[PDB]
RNA sequence: AGAUAC
């Protein structure tokens, strides 16, 4: 019916004109409309053959649910219902069909806080304590987390103290550290993101701009699950944490918070003029430490980073009486124990000191400090580093947590870290030891452990045991009656953090006594340390 | 390592069984213990490396059939452990393969159910070269192909699959996945249209961050100086956004949660409040004018297949075999109820009753009723699985009328015309009564007969509660003593047909021989089945469900077998179509539950509103749950998010 | 979380 014909030409007309609306991808729907009419075409000129197979056939749910378009003539033909309005309409619904299948054939990480959307759907509250060292921040916060109903330090000595205070006050907190176990008190590492409290601290908080440390300081402030974030450190982590609470939504009020007594540097230094009190600040440089150490007792009258914890506590003692009157500290210094300490003498200032790393370090004589030099160019140099202003980190270090990596698995965080790069207040990781130790089956443990710690390959050598001893689904290591030692405790440690990890490594009480071992023959050592491998 | 599908359905949870826990959501498993005292019911797994996990049964994400806490047991370690490595190593092919074919399978009108096992199936036999030439009809070949049968399946394409579908759920691909609880395994999984859902949010994604998310500061400016209209016809898309949340259809993308939180954020009166579904609510109340069935698995119509199918059901109009025996001159149910069974014959209703000539289900109706695989009842609503058209006609109520309709057993179409008028309390109230009286003595007997030689055998726009009697005995008893006698029929005559399926241990018994609530978290469930199991709740017999064929599909499938057979037709459907039906039918039977649960709390803490390590409790009220278990003020409640 | 009616 040539009627139809004309019908179908109208219809056809009015779907271009429901086919000229908008331009976003106006291509698809061209497209579905020249497969269409192409469809027609064969339709009819196919029917050569099959014409009257095609008239012969009716429709009923497919005339309002356009399913199968494969063949739409026949059908406009035998349609009876009970005018145009029908031939349009329907066409105009097969048409639409034709876009649900050709609008969908061949047709083809900046933002960390989105990272723990659980803490993104809560009030969170930051209560930033900033100041000096010394200054009562610390102690405001921890009373309003004991009377709630967790503790993150940097250090396995701090969060011993913290331990320590609470259990002489009668109250059970357990221990988690990397290497301990027993509210709760942790490292910043060990901290449990999924655990809803009601209180957090974050101590030290200055440590997020650790390049190589600090992406669980930020982590935890991002996404921890409390009801109240305080957040103890100095004042040079307020501008961030303001644009990082920007991100969050999340209100802060910030405490500020002046040393509690006067520090002074003194004009010239005079070694004859060391003095009990003295502290001289030799860093993670444990050959000058040790030759000079050594030299000023061979004279009249030691704490470094890679010493044990409780051989620490026994010099910190130590030096408390007199049987002990100077001390030669590190940067380990900066946190930890408490000490008394009248006066810092910096032995030097290979890169230059940061001014925030000597104001931390001489921030410890705390009611009048005295700081001094060896050399009058250090004293000079100090005094300028000293007198130098709150210099204000610029951005945050970050890390990928577990759960997003192994998403982007669905070496490759060279990428990722890459493509994080690639948000602008945010830093990559240093992660060198990292890759290091991923120079190094099971994948997720692999990211699990490539954050587990050694040096620099005696280290490297006990690791490899490590993962041969994983494959396969403990002792090769003897003293009886000191680079040795230390690499030794180090070991003994690296196998308490596996152990600690993974109950299923048994040796346990037995190899507690085992590290008591290497700490007292190190101590011992120490103390009658006739040499020193520098 | 392959294994059959039907070992689930032939066993229960049990040692040996290799899971994936919802804790240790990204690790398999392996059932290491049985639930230890009557006072703790929960199983323990151990870890490919070797550490336990305790959870209740309802943990258990899928299931693997098997093929004291000694620490020294290798089995498992390497069991689990080979699965899991195979599993992830096959997995980014997997995801390519999922992007794909949901690009096929997925249908741009709404929300498509689809059996999880079968696409795991057709993920396993895809192979990518050959996905791109001979294309699409390569493809729908392997869909075919997919369904064509052995039956058996791969567990580490599944674990991979499972995976796969999360993570892209993460994109709005896929729905959530849902789990039987009898079975222990994913029965079903939505596919969420590509228009709608994908590309719908990536581009709110996008349209919400740009200029530093200046949309969202600039609406919140909006709902802060409370000029709603400009809301109403510019930001309509964030009312559909909060909406879908409500719903429960996004719940799980984080991206959208954390898009949200700054909304809520940016907004003043809600500022620093608590981000829940109820708060989306709320929140859309405050700025929309007059949301659990906005659910996308809820297949309300509001939806456009819903939409389009109800527009069938509005749309419809229905050779009575002479064969059929006339019952002569020879119902217990609501005022308010809508279709009256007790049998009713809608088989008759459709071709397919009698025409053996056109393989497979062809009527639409017919198709669109069984994909609503029973009729959907809710306080809030109704969607009857057949249209009112057909009820209207088909209902049993004075009217000729259509049918299929110590103690013994004899175990050796219709027409019925006089209908007294009565209900369930009527029925309860007090010649024709005599033979009533001789029928609820007739009914003690039956549940004493089942009691004692099949040793056979919870209550309580305006909301109201309420919370088993000697009607309901008569009832009850006639049923089940119905569908037992039809089981039999069908098994002596070969049909297949859909069916129905330590000191705690002790305890359980002696409880059975108030306070059910210890026995409760020692649960059996119910499961439909394609071969004949017994029903050890009713007694020691199949069950087999024919009773309620207007609000149950299976009932109305057996309805077209025994019509088919009875005039000694070739039957309607053999064993491998009715395995298929029957998995679709546990899917929105478990679904409909689902929301049927979820409904009831939201209305009962919105009544409250208005008016074993396990921290749950319940009311006197049954559906408000928030060390000595079972012994006899709350912060906050938020009804839509299920919060107590 | 089992069972009948809906």
């Amino acid at each position: 019916e040539f009627k139809k014909n004309l019908e179908n030409a109208l219809a056809h007309v009015y779907s271009t004109q429901i086919e000229n609306s908008a331009p976003d991808q106006v291509e698809f729907r061209k497209v579905a409309w020249l497969r269409l009419k192409d469809m027609l075409y064969n339709q009819l000129l196919d029917k050569n053959l099959p014409a009257k197979i095609n008239g012969y056939d009716p429709g009923l749910m497919e005339t309002i649910s356009p399913t199968q378009p494969q063949h739409i003539i026949p059908h406009l033909v035998k349609m009876n219902k009970i005018k145009y309005e029908q031939f349009q309409y329907l066409l105009s619904s097969y048409y639409d069909c034709i876009l649900n299948q050709e609008i969908i054939p061949s047709m083809l990480f900046s933002n960390p806080a989105e990272w723990f959307p659980e803490a993104r759907k809560i009030r969170r509250h930051i209560i930033m304590h900033v100041g000096p060292t010394n200054s009562g921040k610390t102690f405001r916060s921890l009373q309003k987390l004991k009377a709630a109903d967790y503790y993150a330090g940097p250090l396995r000595l701090l969060a011993r103290e913290v331990y320590e205070k609470f259990k002489h006050e009668n109250v059970r907190c357990n221990l988690l550290t990397g290497e301990e176990v027993i509210l709760t008190s942790g490292t910043i590492e060990m901290i449990p993101l999924n655990q809803n409290f009601d209180v957090v601290v974050l101590d030290e908080i200055q440590m997020m701009a650790d390049l190589d440390r600090g992406w669980a300081w930020t982590n935890a402030l991002l996404g921890a699950k409390a009801k109240e974030v305080h957040c103890c450190g100095e004042a040079s982590t307020i501008p961030l944490i303001k644009k990082i609470v920007e991100m969050t939504g999340d209100k802060l009020t910030i405490n500020e918070y002046e040393r509690m007594g006067k520090l002074v540097v003194e004009e010239e230094a005079l070694y004859h003029s060391l003095k009990k009190g003295d502290c001289v600040v030799a860093f993670s440089k444990k050959a000058i430490l040790d030759l000079k150490l050594e030299i000023e007792k061979k004279t009249e009258l030691v704490i470094y980073g890679s010493l044990p914890p409780e051989t620490r506590v026994k010099q910190a003692n130590l030096f408390n009486s007199g049987e002990f009157d100077i001390l030669i500290a590190s940067d380990a210094i900066g946190m930890g124990l408490n000490l008394s300490i009248d006066r810092v003498v910096f032995t030097t200032s290979m890169v230059d000191m940061t001014s925030s790393a000597i104001k931390q370090i001489g921030g410890r004589a705390g009611p009048v400090g005295y700081i001094t030099a060896v050399k009058p160019n250090v004293l000079k140099a100090v005094r300028e580093a000293i007198n130098a202003p709150i210099e204000y980190l610029t951005s945050a270090t970050t890390w990928p947590t577990d759960e997003i990596c192994t998403h982007v698995m669905t070496t490759l965080l060279e990428t990722i870290a890459a493509d994080i790069e690639q948000n602008k207040l945010f830093q990559i990781c240093d992660l060198k030891a990292r890759m290091s130790a991923i120079e190094i089956i099971t994948f997720s443990d692999k990211l699990r452990l490539s954050n587990a710690p050694l040096k620099d390959p005696l280290v490297k050598a006990a690791f490899k045991k490590f993962c041969d001893t994983i494959a396969r689904g403990s002792y090769r290591p003897f003293d009886i009656l000191l680079e040795e030692y230390e690499a030794l405790y180090n070991i003994i440690m690296l196998f308490f953090w596996l152990s600690n990890r993974y109950p299923n490594f048994i040796d346990q009480e037995s190899a507690s006594e085992l590290k008591n071992f290497c700490e007292m023959i190190i101590f011992e050592k120490i103390d009658h340390l006739k040499r020193n491998p520098y | 390592l392959s294994f059959d599908p039907a070992e689930l359905l032939r066993t229960s949870l049990n040692v040996g069984d290799i899971v994936l826990l919802k804790q240790c959501t990204s690790e398999l498993t392996m059932c290491v213990n049985l639930p230890q005292s009557t006072t703790d019911p929960r199983y323990t797994f151990a870890k490919k490396d070797g550490t336990l996990v305790y959870a209740m049964k309802n943990s258990v994400i899928l299931r693997i059939p098997k093929d004291p806490v000694l620490t020294r047991q290798l089995i498992v370690s390497f069991t689990l452990a080979t699965f899991t490595k195979f599993a992830w190593t096959q997995l980014p092919i997997v995801l390519k393969k999922l992007e794909l074919i949901h690009r096929y399978l997925q249908d741009s009108r709404g929300s498509k159910h689809v059996n999880f096992m079968s696409l795991v199936r057709i993920i396993k036999n895809l192979n990518i070269k050959e996905a791109t030439i001979n294309g699409d009809a390569y493809v729908r070949k392997v869909i075919d192909e997919s369904m064509s049968v052995n039956k058996s399946i791969d567990p580490t394409t599944l674990l991979a699959t499972y995976w796969g579908v999360r993570e892209q759920q993460q994109n709005n691909l896929w729905g959530s996945v849902y789990t039987n609880t009898a079975l222990l395994s994913p029965t079903t999984v939505a596919v969420l249209p590509l228009k709608k859902a994908h590309l719908f949010y990536q581009e709110v994604i996008t349209r919400l961050e740009s200029n530093d998310y200046q949309e969202i500061k600039a609406f919140a400016k909006l709902v802060n100086d409370k000029d709603y209209h400009s809301i109403a016809k510019r930001y309509d898309y964030i009312r559909t956004l909060l909406n879908d949340y409500a719903a429960g259809n996004i719940e799980e993308n984080a991206v959208l949660t954390t898009i949200i939180s700054k909304i809520f954020r940016h907004i003043d009166m809600y500022r620093d409040q608590d981000v829940t579904r109820s708060l989306c609510g709320k929140l859309l109340v405050e700025i929309s004018p007059q949301f659990i069935l906005g659910n996308w698995d809820l297949n309300i119509p509001k939806s456009g297949i819903s939409s389009v199918e109800q527009k069938l059901y509005d749309t419809a109009m229905p050779v009575s075999d002479t064969d059929r025996y006339d019952f002569g001159d020879m119902c217990i149910d609501s005022e308010d109820a809508h279709e009256i069974n007790d049998i009713a014959d809608p088989a008759g209703l459709f071709p397919e009753s009698f025409d053996y000539t056109k393989s497979g289900i062809s009527d639409d109706v017919l198709r669109v009723s069984l994909k609503r695989a029973f009729t959907t009842y809710l306080p809030d609503l109704v969607v009857p699985m057949l249209p009112k058209s057909f009820c209207n006609r088909a209902d049993l109520g004075d009217r000729k009328t259509e049918t299929i309709s110590g103690l013994h057993v004899d175990y050796d179409l219709g027409i019925v015309s006089n209908f007294p008028k009565v209900t369930y309390d009527k029925v309860d109230s007090i010649k024709q009564k005599k033979q009533l009286e001789l029928l609820h003595t007739l009914a003690t007997k039956l549940l004493h007969k089942r009691i004692h030689d099949d040793n056979a055998v919870f209550n309580k726009c305006i909301p109201t509660f309420y919370d088993q009697t000697k009607s309901t005995l008569l009832v009850s008893e006639f049923m089940i003593l119905t569908n037992k006698l039809c089981a039999a029929f069908f098994q002596e005559n070969k049909i297949p047909g859909v069916y129905r399926c330590n000191q705690a241990k002790a305890q359980f018994e002696l409880l059975k021989e108030k306070d059910i609530t210890k026995i409760s978290s020692q649960l059996s469930s119910s499961f439909y089945s394609p071969f004949p199991l017994p029903h050890k709740m009713i007694g020691n017999t199949a069950y087999l469900t024919v009773t309620s064929p207007m609000r149950r599909g299976p009932d109305l499938i057996n309805h077209l077998q025994l019509h088919r057979f009875l005039k000694k037709l070739p039957l309607c459907f053999k064993q491998e179509y009715l395995d298929q039906y029957v998995w679709s039918f546990q899917a929105r039977a478990d679904i409909l539950k689902i929301f049927q649960r979820h409904s009831s709390t939201y209305w009962t803490l919105k009544h409250l509103e208005q008016s074993n390590g396990t921290v749950n409790c319940l009311f006197p009220y049954s559906y408000a749950r928030g060390p000595r278990i079972g012994d006899t003020k709350v912060e906050s409640i938020h009804p839509l998010d299920g919060i107590l």
